């Protein structure tokens, strides 16, 4: 618990922590995913300009 | 006359192989744009260079 009682706190302030370690991983796989077709959008894109 | 047939017509014979050696040599040029780019690898670089010899 990352705030101390009865203060004032802001719009946006982080207030727990809810062990991610799970969103941590399928993060991971979503990031692994799109590092790739990245790459293969960025080499299609110099391919494409003349016809390859 | 058989050496004039011979002229009339390998005009329009060399004419279509020079063509045929430029377009063999354009689809190479275009292999060795998607092999320096990544997407290629060698083995179809060097299937395309037999095709042009």
């Amino acid at each position: 618990r990352l705030f101390k009682e009865g203060s004032d706190v802001k719009a946006g302030q982080q207030l727990y922590q809810i062990d991610p370690a799970t969103y941590e991983a399928d993060y991971q796989s979503a990031q692994a995913n799109l590092a790739s077709t990245q790459e293969q959008a960025q080499r299609y894109k110099l391919l494409v300009a003349d016809q390859a | 006359a058989d050496g004039l047939a011979a002229r009339g017509t390998f005009t329009e014979q060399l004419q279509a192989q020079r063509d045929l050696v430029k377009a063999s040599d354009e689809y190479y040029q275009l292999a060795d744009k998607r092999y320096r780019t990544g997407v290629d690898n060698y083995l179809t670089l060097l299937d395309a260079q037999r095709s042009l010899f």
